[PDB]
RNA sequence: UAAUUGCGAUAACGAACGAGACCUUAACCUACUAAAUAGUGGUGCUAGCAUUUGCUGGUUAUCCACUUCUUAGAGGGACUAUCGGUUUCAAGCCGAUGGAAGUUUGAGGCAAUAACAGGUCUGUGAUGCCCUUAGACGUUCUGGGCCGCACGCGCGCUACACUGACGGAGCCAGCGAGUCUAACCUUGGCCGAGAGGUCUUGGUAAUCUUGUGAAACUCCGUCGUGCUGGGGAUAGAGCAUUGUA
């Protein structure tokens, strides 16, 4: 099919999200070894980026890895549909709000002051600590009780 | 004379009480029987009895 | 034709002894009070399809108990009787109960 | 002249009329394939992340004689999987509906499957002439 | 009226027609083989009834049989053995004596289940009784 | 020895029960002048190749008869016998194992003898028992806790792999309900990322949701063992179902 004749174009590695990347691996297994970004999510960029999975680290570079990351925040001007996603319409006016990598870890504590403002069961439960999703734990609780 | 007395009562475990004995078993709504346990040994000769197994 | 002979099977089911020998009576009288053709019917393996309502929830303890068991006896008439008396079998001794599967096949 | 009713199989049918079908140019894709789950029941999509429309298509080719016709209230279940409600065992659960009744309106379209009468489908007279003689052809070629 | 029979013929567990169509070893009927399988697990099973007896050993008879009951598994796992007990003693009239004596004792020493035909039939069972290895299921009080 | 089971002698004689007292079992009759849902020749022509007749509808009182599988009633099998020793044969062991059965006939059922301060007085107005009806020994009523955990005990599993995956045939088991005054109601069609949403089709159903179809199994191209692919009793946003809830 395609023998492999690459040349020394892989480098030393790559910087992204302000962390590193292990250069011995696919570009799309690359962009689900990062913090807010998943499997799903990471080839869904990927085949919306149009690339073959047949490419080294050689091949898109730092420079080449900005289309993908440029495509990922904007959904908008290339008619990426932003509903196959989780959220949208969430709470703020209507808009597509696509998940994102710091976006997250810096907006999953609104809910939370939200529900302790208003005091309901979701918050003081979760001021008590116990299991909030509905799990009977009377009897155990030795580690994390 | 009472206007209290009253309550909502067509379905689940609170409208439906037991007939047999005001028994305390029985949550079994088969051909509308709702009959006890040991109130099915009261009942006679609806096992079908014979002994060979 | 006129006098057609169809044959519809008269499926003889009954449950009770009283009931068994009003019908089982009932036809060979009327076959000897109009002399009808000199066959008789027999028994049968009964026809038990297995369906019941049980109310034996859980498996605890030992077995002091009896069997459920109900014997539908459904029988048949091996003869050559004309559809015009199988229809006056059903006709007559009216008591809801009694089914008959519209067969066409004498033997 | 000596040619039987069949000469059909399964994987090397699948093989060789997937790259037949893409010579022919009959893609009959549905649009918005590679982007969902492609089943109901799986962890994860495929991973050659480009198509595979053939090797749905090839499969119910020669389903359609292998059943004299296909169901896919049956095709659905046949291709479920097992799956995990967290602290619980694995059940089977079916696959998708819609992707199922999608590809074959899509290849009903195409002319090769046909609703026949009492309950099922058929296959087509080009079907049918792919089933008997080149299918033949093609495996004393690549055998 | 008219004493028109159907030729009713046994099988293993299903029923058959009395009229055997003769050949010159063709293995099939007409419009399908059923012996091109390829299971890719009892290959070695089903060359046991034939290759350890003999590759060929066709050239005098064939399968025609069309019958739709039973079950899969029990036709796979009877019909070989059934040509099989047809190509050792039903070839009797055609087969070499000696070599048909020597497999009856060569499998003397081998009837463990792997030359046996599937006698099995359907049965219904009684209601009021589950229970095959474990215990029934009954309540106290 | 699964047994108070057989030999054998005797203050022993002759009798019932636990097994023996019975029947369902597991791979059962060229068998039952037994039924159109489980099917066969001739086939009613072929709509898959239509000359290489098995078949597609068994041309909706439908190519006829019947059971040869859906319904199972009888009598019938296997017994250590034909071999020799291991008891003196009077018990019992082997291998030629003989098949609807060499383990008594595998698995199942009789609560036999007579007792338990055993669970059931709170089980059906069941026992010589302490007290009342106006503040009913609270019949009922607006609702909700009856799953709160600093702790340990007990049966039940999701992993600690190249065993995680696409593609396909893997599907060979009876199992269960139905308005008759309220929820069982489609096999198929169509929309969806999916809970799911609408119709000939199911209230007298072997008949319609049911023509119950039980599941991951071998495979190669590729990623690919790690605290990361091994997963989720952990926390968050949105899509809707059964149920006033």
């Amino acid at each position: 099919s395609l023998v492999v004749q690459e040349q020394g174009s892989f480098q030393h590695i790559l910087r992204l999200l302000n962390t590193n990347v292990d250069g011995n691996i696919k570009i799309v297994y690359a962009l689900t070894t990062i913090k807010g970004v998943g499997r799903r999510y990471s080839n869904l960029v990927c085949k919306k980026a149009d690339v073959d999975l047949h490419k080294r680290a050689g091949e898109l570079t730092q420079e080449e890895l900005e289309r993908i990351v440029q495509i990922m925040q904007n959904p908008t001007h290339y008619k990426i549909p932003a509903w196959f996603l989780n959220r949208q319409n969430d709470i703020t006016d209507g808009k597509d709000y696509h998940t994102l990598a710091n976006n997250v870890e810096s907006k999953l504590r609104d809910d939370l002051e939200r529900l302790k403002k208003i005091r309901a069961h979701r918050g003081i439960r979760h001021f008590w600590g116990l299991r909030v999703r509905g799990q009977h734990t009377k009897t155990t609780g030795r580690r994390r009780a | 004379e009472n206007v209290w007395f009253s309550h909502p009562r067509r379905y689940g475990k609170g409208s439906r009480q037991c007939r047999v004995c005001s028994s305390h078993t029985g949550l079994i709504r088969k051909y509308g029987l709702n009959i006890c346990r040991q109130c099915f040994r009261e009942k006679a000769n609806d096992i079908g009895f014979n002994k060979f197994r | 034709q006129q006098q057609q002979i169809i044959k519809i099977r008269i499926t003889l089911t009954s449950t009770k002894v009283k009931q068994l020998e009003n019908v089982s009576s009932n036809i060979v009288k009327n076959a000897e009070q109009h002399n009808l053709v000199k066959k008789g019917p027999v028994r049968l393996p009964t026809k038990v399809l297995k369906i019941s309502t049980r109310k034996t929830p859980n498996g605890e303890g030992s077995k002091t108990w009896e069997t459920y068991e109900m014997r539908i006896h459904k029988r048949y008439i091996d003869l050559e009787a004309p559809v015009q008396i199988v229809k006056r079998i059903t006709q007559i001794t009216i008591e809801p109960g009694v089914d008959v599967e519209v067969v066409v096949a004498s033997n | 002249p000596g040619v039987s009713v069949r000469d059909v199989a399964a994987q090397d049918f699948i093989n060789a009329y997937a790259s037949f079908l893409q010579r022919q140019g009959k893609l009959e894709v549905p649009g918005y394939v590679d982007i969902v789950k492609t089943s109901s029941g799986n962890e994860m999509p495929p991973q050659d992340a480009e198509g595979w429309f053939y090797k749905r298509a090839a499969s119910v080719a020669r389903h359609i004689y292998m059943r004299k016709q296909v169901g896919v209230g049956k095709l659905n279940k046949l291709y479920g999987g097992a799956k995990s409600r967290g602290v619980r065992p694995y059940k089977h659960i079916d696959a998708s509906g819609s992707i199922n009744r999608k590809v074959l309106q899509a290849l009903e379209k195409i002319g090769i499957v046909e609703i026949s009468p009492k309950g099922g489908r058929r296959i087509s007279e080009n079907g049918q002439r792919d089933l008997d003689r080149i299918a033949a052809q093609t495996l004393e070629e690549d055998e | 009226a008219v004493p028109s029979v159907q030729t009713f013929g046994k099988k293993k567990s299903a029923t058959a027609v009395a009229h055997v169509k003769a050949g010159k070893g063709l293995i099939k009927v007409n419009g399908s083989p059923i012996t091109l399988v390829e299971p890719e697990i009892l290959r070695f099973k089903v060359y046991e009834p034939l290759l350890l007896v003999g590759l060929d050993k066709f050239s005098n008879i064939d399968i025609r049989v069309r019958v739709t009951g039973g079950g899969h598994v029990s036709q796979v796992y009877a019909i070989r053995q059934a040509i099989a007990k047809g190509l050792v003693a039903y070839h009797q009239k055609y087969v070499d004596e000696q070599s048909k004596n020597e497999l009856k004792k060569a499998f003397t020493s081998y009837d463990r289940t792997l030359l046996i035909a599937d006698s099995r039939r359907p049965e219904p069972k009684k209601f009021g009784g589950k229970g095959a290895r474990s215990r029934f299921q009954k309540s106290y009080r």
